[PDB]
RNA sequence: CAAGCUUGAGUCUCGUAGAGGGGGGUAGAAUUCCAGGUGUAGCGGUGAAAUGCGUAGAGAUCUGGAGGAAUACCGGUGGCGAAGGCGGCCCCCUGGACGAAGACUGACGCUCAGGUGCGAAAGCGUGGGGAGCAAACAGGAUUAGAUACCCUGGUAGUCCACGCCGUAAACGAUGUCGACUUGGAGGUUGUGCCCUUGAGGCGUGGCUUCCGGAGCUAACGCGUUAAGUCGACCGCCUGGGGA
C-alpha cells in the first residue's frame, strides 16, 4: 500500500497512542511486517520500537495467552 | 488465539477458522526450525540462498518479456 | 565532542579574531582539551577499545599539527606548548 | 537540563496517596530547579497482562525537565518504593507540552 | 590489592602479600581496647580442647558493635583499621552526640562516608534496620538471629546474606554456604557484602607465616603410631581402614548434625 | 593523493580518445600547458585553450582521422620516483620517427628531434605514437 | 631557501541515520528444578528397537517459588564498525559516519620495513556461577568389524570479572590513497525547488545490491564499489614433495 505516516506527514510516533496503533499489532501479539502493512524502513523501526514500548508498560500484549 | 465459537455455528466452520487462524499465526511452522540449533553461518547462508532466489524470479518475470512468445 | 559553550571559548581565547577556528593553534587546543577530558573516561572505562581508536587517531593529528607548526614557524609552538601544558 | 517523559503505574488498592507522592515528587523537582512540563493521570487502566498477580494498576504520566542527579534520585524513590509497580523514564529530544493521546 | 614479591629467598618465592593503602599507619583507640588473653586450645581442666593451636603473635581486642542499637543519630566514619581478632577491617565510626565505635566495615565504605540506624534508615551500605523494612532481595550482612541478640550471620573478610521471602512474621535467606533458613522480620542487618572482599587470596608462602598466626604443625595419623592414632602402624606407606576422627569418628561423608530445636528454621540443607 | 599531474593529464587524454569524447577539461598546469603546446605543434591534439583566473583549467579538443584517434599509445617515462635523464647522444626514438619522445631540457620542452637538432639533451617527458 | 593560493587536507555552526563501544537496571516467553493439589499405566526415543524414566505415582495439567542464557514478530544481499564483529527496553559516558548554506589555517597530503594497538572461536590461570546445549567418558543401537555417524545420560567448556596466545576458508582467496571511462533496474539516508490536493514531479550527495557496453583476462568472470588505463608506497611469489 502507501506509508500513512508519510502520507498524514506524522513526525515521530508515541507508545501512548493505542487507538491507531493496534492495527500495526496481529491478534497473537506479532508485528505485522513491513512487505504487509506497507511501511517505510524508516517508520518501521520506530513502530517497533512503541510496540515494544507499549509491551514493557503493558499496553499492547505481548501474546494472547501470558499467564 | 481464542476461538470461541459462538452459537449457531457448525463445527466444520469453527475448525477451519481455527485452523486458518493458527495457519496465519504460523505457530506449527515455527516448530520445525526451532526443534534444533542452527549455527548463524548456516543461518546466514539460508538466508543469501533465500535472498538471491528471491529477485531472481524477479529478475526473470522482468526479463522473460522480451523474448520466446510461447 | 566538546560542548558548544567550550569550544566557543576556546575559540575565542586562542584565535586572534576569534573567528580563525582551525589555525594550528586552536585546533590543538581542542585536541588537548579532547584528550584531556577523555583521560578520566578512558580511566573508568579501560576497556573502551573501539572509542579509543578515535583518540589515537585525535593524537596522531595534534602530533602532525604540531610537527608542521614546529617546521614552520617554532615561536607560536613554544608559546602554545606552555599554554597547553604539552609534554613535547 | 535534559528533558525526560516519566511515567509510572501504581497499585490499584493504595491509589489515594497518588496525589500526595506527585506533590512531593513535584516539591523535589522544583527545589532542584527542574522546569517540570505537562502533568496527567490516565485514571485505572485494566493492564495488558497482569503484574504481580493484579490486572489493573493507575497510570501517572509527567514531562520533567530536570537535571539527570534528581532524575536518577527520582529512579531510585521509585524502585524504593512499596506503592508502585512499575516506572518508565525515557529522555526526549526536547520540550513537549502537547495533550497524549489517552486524554485525546 | 595482591602484590607478589620476587624469589629472593626460600619463603619469599611463593608468598603474595594483600595489603590496603587506605588501612589507619597508626595506633588503635585505646579507650575500645581490651586485653585478649590466649589460651593455646587448654581449657579450665588443662587438656588441649583444639589441636593445633599454641603460640604466634601477641593480639589486643577491639570493641566492634554488632548490636547497633543507636536509632535516629547519624554518624560519620573517620578511618579503617586492621583488627587482627577477625579476617576483615573495622571501621571506627564517630556519632553525632560524640560516641567512637567499632563497626564491619562494607565494601562500599571509605574515610568521610556517613551511615546512621533505626526503621527511618535509608537503604545503603552501611545502614542497619528491621528486616521486614529491607526490601526483599537485598544483600545484606551482620545479620541477627534473634531481636536485639546482637550479630552472628556473614561477619567474615568476605559474605554476605541474601533475603529472598517475607512470609508473615518470618523471613527467608540464603546464606554463604547456600542454605536457607528462616529469621524473625524485627531482627536487623546491615547493608551490603563486607570490606575485606579478596582476604582469601593471600599466600603464606612458609610454615613461618603460619606460626605466625600460631596454629601448630599437623601430624598425619599414617605417620603416627597405633595407639596415638588408628591410622598408625605399618612397615611402611601403608593403610587398611576409612579415614576416621582420633575418636573413631567418620571424617568423608558421615554427618554429625543432632540439634533439632532448630529443625524449624532451616527450609533447606545446604549443598 | 595525487602525486603526479602529468600522469593524470596522459590518462585524461587516453580515456578521452578511448571513450570517443570531444573535449576533455582538467586542471591546468605551467608544465601541462607546455606539454599541449608541444601536442599542437606535433598535430598529436586538435586544440588546446587555458580558461581560468583563480583556477586554470586546460580543455583540449580531441581531434579524430576516419575514426581512429589520432594518438595511437600515451606513456610516461620519468614517472615521479623513477628519473630519465639521457645526453644527445642516447635521445630516444619513438616509432623510428614516426612518433614523438618528448624532450624538456634548458631551451624549453620544444621535442626530441628539435633537441637533438640543438645538440642538447635532457629529460624525457612523454611518449606519443 | 623565501614569499603567495585553495582545488588536497582539517576545524567550527545547524541537523540526520545506525544491533558502534563500555557500565548499570527492568519486562516477557520458554527450558530445567523444588513443594503441593487433581491425576492412572505408561513416558521418552528411532528406518526398527533398546540403554533411559515408571504403581516408591512415571508422562499430562494447575498453583507457588528458585536459578542461568538470549531476546519470538520486527528482520530485509536492512544498518553500523578499520578488521574481528555487533539484534527486547531504559538510563549514563563516548567513538565514528553523512547533508543544504557558510566562515576559517594554508600542502599541515599518501604510503610505510622496523615498532605499537585491536583482533572470531577454541585454549590456559585465579576467583564465581552453571538453566539449556555440549568435547572427553559410560551405556544402548547399526555393521563382518565401528575406539563414529541413530538414541539416553554426561564433565570440561559455552555465562561473569581480571590476566596469557595473536591463531581462522580472519574471503571479496581482490593491500592503502588520488584522477578518468557507455548505461539500466533497486534498497537505505539527507537536502533543494515546483501548486506536495496521495511516497505528485524535477534535481542533488554518502553507503549498498543485481544485470550490462568498451576494455581486460588462459577462461571462469570484473565491469564506475573494475580484475578497464595510469600515478605514490609497502608486503609477497620463482616446480611438486621434503616443509
Ligand atoms: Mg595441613
Ligand atoms: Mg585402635
Ligand atoms: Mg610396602
Ligand atoms: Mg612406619
Ligand atoms: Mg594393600
Ligand atoms: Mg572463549
Ligand atoms: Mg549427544
Ligand atoms: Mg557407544
Ligand atoms: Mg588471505
Ligand atoms: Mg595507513
Ligand atoms: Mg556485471
Amino acid at each position: 500500500k502507501f506509508c500513512r505516516f508519510t502520507a498524514e506527514g506524522v513526525q515521530e510516533i508515541d507508545y501512548k497512542d493505542i487507538a491507531t496503533l493496534k492495527n500495526y499489532i496481529t491478534e497473537s501479539g506479532k508485528i505485522v511486517p513491513s512487505r504487509i502493512t506497507g511501511t517505510r524502513a524508516k517508520y518501521q523501526r520506530q513502530l517497533a520500537r512503541a510496540i515494544k514500548r507499549a509491551r514493557y508498560l503493558s499496553l499492547l500484549p505481548y501474546t494472547d495467552r501470558h499467564q | 488465539p481464542v476461538i470461541k465459537v459462538r452459537e449457531n455455528e457448525p463445527f466444520d466452520v469453527a475448525l477451519r477458522r481455527f485452523k486458518r487462524s493458527c495457519e496465519k499465526a504460523g505457530v506449527l511452522a515455527e516448530v520445525r526450525r526451532r526443534e534444533f540449533y542452527e549455527k548463524p553461518t548456516t543461518e546466514r547462508k539460508r538466508a543469501k540462498a533465500s535472498a538471491v532466489k528471491r529477485h531472481a524470479k524477479k529478475l526473470a518475470r522482468e526479463n522473460a518479456r522480451r523474448t520466446r512468445l510461447y | 565532542s566538546l560542548s558548544t559553550e567550550a569550544t566557543a571559548k576556546i575559540v575565542s581565547e586562542f584565535g586572534r579574531d576569534a573567528n580563525d577556528t582551525g589555525s594550528t593553534e586552536v585546533q590543538v587546543a581542542l585536541l588537548t582539551a579532547q584528550i584531556n577530558h577523555l583521560q578520566g573516561h578512558f580511566a573508568e572505562h579501560k576497556k573502551d577499545h573501539h572509542s579509543r581508536r578515535g583518540l589515537l587517531r585525535m593524537v596522531s593529528q595534534r602530533r602532525k599539527l604540531l610537527d608542521y607548526l614546529k617546521r614552520k614557524d617554532v615561536a607560536r609552538y613554544t608559546q602554545l606548548i606552555e599554554r597547553l601544558g604539552l609534554r613535547r | 537540563m535534559r528533558h525526560y517523559e516519566i511515567v509510572f503505574m501504581v497499585h490499584p488498592d493504595q491509589s489515594e496517596q497518588v496525589p500526595g507522592m506527585i506533590e512531593r515528587y513535584t516539591a523535589a523537582i522544583t527545589g532542584a530547579e527542574g522546569k517540570i512540563h505537562r502533568l496527567e493521570d490516565w485514571g485505572r487502566r485494566q493492564l495488558a497482562y497482569p503484574i504481580n498477580k493484579l490486572h489493573k494498576a493507575h497510570y501517572v504520566l509527567m514531562n520533567v525537565e530536570a537535571p539527570q542527579e534528581v532524575i536518577d534520585e527520582l529512579e531510585t524513590t521509585f524502585r524504593f518504593n512499596d506503592a508502585v509497580i512499575r516506572s518508565m523514564v525515557m529522555r526526549t529530544k526536547h520540550a513537549v507540552t502537547e495533550a497524549s493521546p489517552m486524554v485525546k | 590489592a595482591v602484590v607478589k614479591c620476587k624469589p629472593t629467598s626460600p619463603g619469599r618465592r611463593h608468598v603474595v602479600k594483600v595489603v590496603n593503602p587506605e588501612l589507619h599507619k597508626g595506633k588503635p583507640f585505646a579507650p575500645l581496647l581490651e586485653k585478649n588473653s590466649k589460651s593455646g586450645g587448654r581449657n579450665n581442666n588443662g587438656r588441649i580442647t583444639t589441636r593445633h593451636i599454641g603460640g604466634g603473635h601477641k593480639q589486643a581486642y577491639r570493641i566492634v558493635d554488632f548490636k547497633r542499637n543507636k536509632d535516629g543519630i547519624p554518624a560519620v566514619v573517620e578511618r579503617l583499621e586492621y583488627d587482627p581478632n577477625r579476617s576483615a577491617n573495622i571501621a571506627l565510626v564517630l556519632y553525632k552526640d560524640g560516641e567512637r565505635r567499632y563497626i564491619l566495615a562494607p565494601k562500599g565504605l571509605k574515610a568521610g562516608d556517613q551511615i546512621q540506624s533505626g526503621v527511618d534508615a535509608a537503604i545503603k551500605p552501611g545502614n542497619t534496620l528491621p528486616m521486614r523494612n529491607i526490601p526483599v532481595g537485598s544483600t545484606v550482612h551482620n545479620v541477627e538471629m534473634k531481636p536485639g541478640k546482637g550479630g552472628q550471620l556473614a561477619r567474615s573478610a568476605g559474605t554476605y546474606v541474601q533475603i529472598v521471602a517475607r512470609d508473615g512474621a518470618y523471613v527467608t535467606l540464603r546464606l554463604r554456604s547456600g542454605e536457607m533458613r528462616k529469621v524473625e522480620a524485627d531482627c536487623r542487618a546491615t547493608l551490603g557484602e563486607v570490606g575485606n572482599a579478596e582476604h582469601m587470596l593471600r599466600v603464606l608462602g612458609k610454615a613461618g607465616a603460619a606460626r605466625w598466626r600460631g596454629v601448630r604443625p599437623t601430624v598425619r595419623g599414617t605417620a603416627m603410631n597405633p595407639v596415638d592414632h588408628p591410622h598408625g602402624g605399618g612397615e611402611g606407606r601403608n593403610f587398611g581402614k576409612h579415614p576416621v576422627t582420633p575418636w573413631g569418628v567418620q571424617t568423608k561423608g558421615k554427618k554429625t548434625r543432632s540439634n533439632k530445636r532448630t529443625d524449624k528454621f532451616i527450609v533447606r540443607r545446604r549443598s | 593523493s595525487m602525486q603526479d599531474p602529468i600522469a593524470d593529464m596522459l590518462t585524461r587524454i587516453r580515456n578521452g580518445q578511448a571513450a570517443n569524447k570531444a573535449a576533455v577539461t582538467m586542471p591546468s598546469s605551467k608544465l601541462k600547458v607546455a606539454i599541449a603546446n608541444v601536442l599542437k605543434e606535433e598535430g598529436f591534439i586538435e586544440d588546446f585553450k587555458v580558461e581560468g583566473d583563480t583556477k586554470p583549467e586546460l580543455e583540449l579538443t580531441l581531434k579524430y582521422f576516419q575514426g581512429k584517434a589520432v594518438v595511437e599509445s600515451i606513456q610516461r617515462v620519468s614517472r615521479p620516483g623513477l628519473r630519465i635523464y639521457k645526453r644527445k647522444d642516447e635521445l630516444p626514438k619513438v616509432m623510428a620517427g614516426l612518433g614523438i619522445a618528448v624532450v624538456s631540457t634548458s631551451k624549453g620542452v620544444m621535442t626530441d628531434r628539435a633537441a637533438r637538432q640543438a645538440g642538447l639533451g635532457g629529460e624525457i617527458i612523454c611518449y606519443v605514437a
